[PDB]
């Protein structure tokens, strides 16, 4: 009833999720309802701009993603999946996804704006965070796992760049584009280099436990300021994670370690996250043995780090990137693969 | 040291996804 109080918000959870799945919202809005501010994100995948929009006078980081491109990338069903689940969810740590559109050539997808940028910016300025500021940051990650889990979705992609430091210090967990909801076995090699699972490299089924090693590798990078497995090129990345060894500081406590040998485990038949006892296994460890879960979910612990508020609107904690202008083509682009969008 | 050798590598900056 500790576990069991868990299973009746996770009950509650699928139903709330179940609807807006089978029913996904749809066309909520437009692109000329919102002021372009700037580029605070680019890649092969898109870009994100911070917009202003009208109505409200409200800030919020837009996503904007070339169908046409899309296409080329054969991110088709992948971007459907991000939109389908982005607009189902809802749990403090995920990005609030508040409205999307397309037009003849692109689509949108607009989220909360967290002005604090993302962890990556702070974790390499800082160089490296103590166990107890890893451990607040981590909790999060293990709730929502536990959360996206439990709805039967995959999701990815985790490292410091896709986690966001909203007002209160607490972690927004961003970009849905490999997220997928799978009962049993799939097998689309995907992520990032240094957070890949060996079963992945290795081209096998794979489930959710990747989600859990790639969380050894987060935890890890968060408490040694670099990660378990690093090289110049992602073939010698590789290489380092199917050889089953693995270095730690020697400013690791012997509790963290132990948690990370079980979460980086190539077995597995024993890798934390994976066994009968589920996420408890994880949540019930001694490195954890000072989390109120419950704390944590209502934001009510005090975190070790709140990035300096410049307004609604500033992007001091965003690089600058280059100014490319959004074309809407006369003709209707790619009308029947992203109909459901 | 280790983090030497990680701050003089090539990949100290965003890391992009990959795939197929």
């Amino acid at each position: 009833s500790e576990q069991e109080s868990v299973k009746e918000f996770l009950a509650k959870a699928k139903e709330d999720f179940l609807k807006k799945w089978e029913n996904p919202a749809q066309n909520t809005a437009h692109l000329d309802q919102f002021e372009r501010i700037k580029t605070i994100g680019t890649g092969s995948f898109g870009r994100v701009m911070l917009v202003k929009h009208m109505e409200t006078g409200n800030h919020y980081a837009m996503k904007i993603l070339d169908k046409q491109k899309v296409v080329k990338l054969k991110q088709i069903e992948h971007t459907l999946n991000e939109k389908r689940i982005l607009q189902a969810v809802n749990f403090p740590f995920l990005v609030k996804l508040e409205f999307s559109f397309k037009d003849n050539s692109n689509l949108y997808m607009v989220m909360e704006y967290m002005p604090g940028g993302d962890m990556f910016s702070h974790l390499r300025r800082i160089g490296r965070f103590s166990e107890p500021h890893a451990r607040f940051y981590a909790a999060q990650i293990v709730l929502t796992f536990e959360y996206l889990h439990s709805l039967d979705l995959i999701y990815r992609d985790l490292k410091p760049e896709n986690l966001l430091i909203d007002q209160q210090g607490y972690i927004k967990v961003a970009d849905f584009g490999f997220a997928k909801r799978v009962k049993g076995r799939t097998w689309t090699l995907c992520g990032t280099p240094e957070y890949l699972a060996p079963e992945i490299i290795l081209s096998k089924g794979y489930n959710k436990a990747v989600d859990w090693w790639a969380l050894g590798v987060l935890i890890y990078e968060m408490a040694a300021g670099y990660p378990p497995f690093f090289a110049d090129q992602p073939i010698q990345i590789y290489e380092k994670i199917v050889s089953g060894k693995v270095r730690f500081p020697s400013h690791f406590s012997s509790d963290l370690k132990d948690l990370l040998r079980n979460l980086l485990q190539v077995d597995l038949t024993k890798r934390f996250g994976n066994l009968k006892n589920g996420v408890n296994d994880i949540k019930n460890h001694k490195w954890f043995a000072t989390t109120d879960w419950i704390a944590i979910y209502q934001r009510k612990v005090e975190a070790p780090f709140i990035p300096k508020f410049k307004g609604p609107g500033d992007t001091s904690n965003f690089d600058d990137y280059e100014e490319e202008e959004i074309r809407v083509s006369i003709n209707e682009k790619c009308g029947k693969e992203f109909s459901e969008f | 040291t280790t983090y030497a050798d990680f701050i003089a590598s090539g990949r100290t900056g965003r890391r992009n996804a990959i795939h197929d």
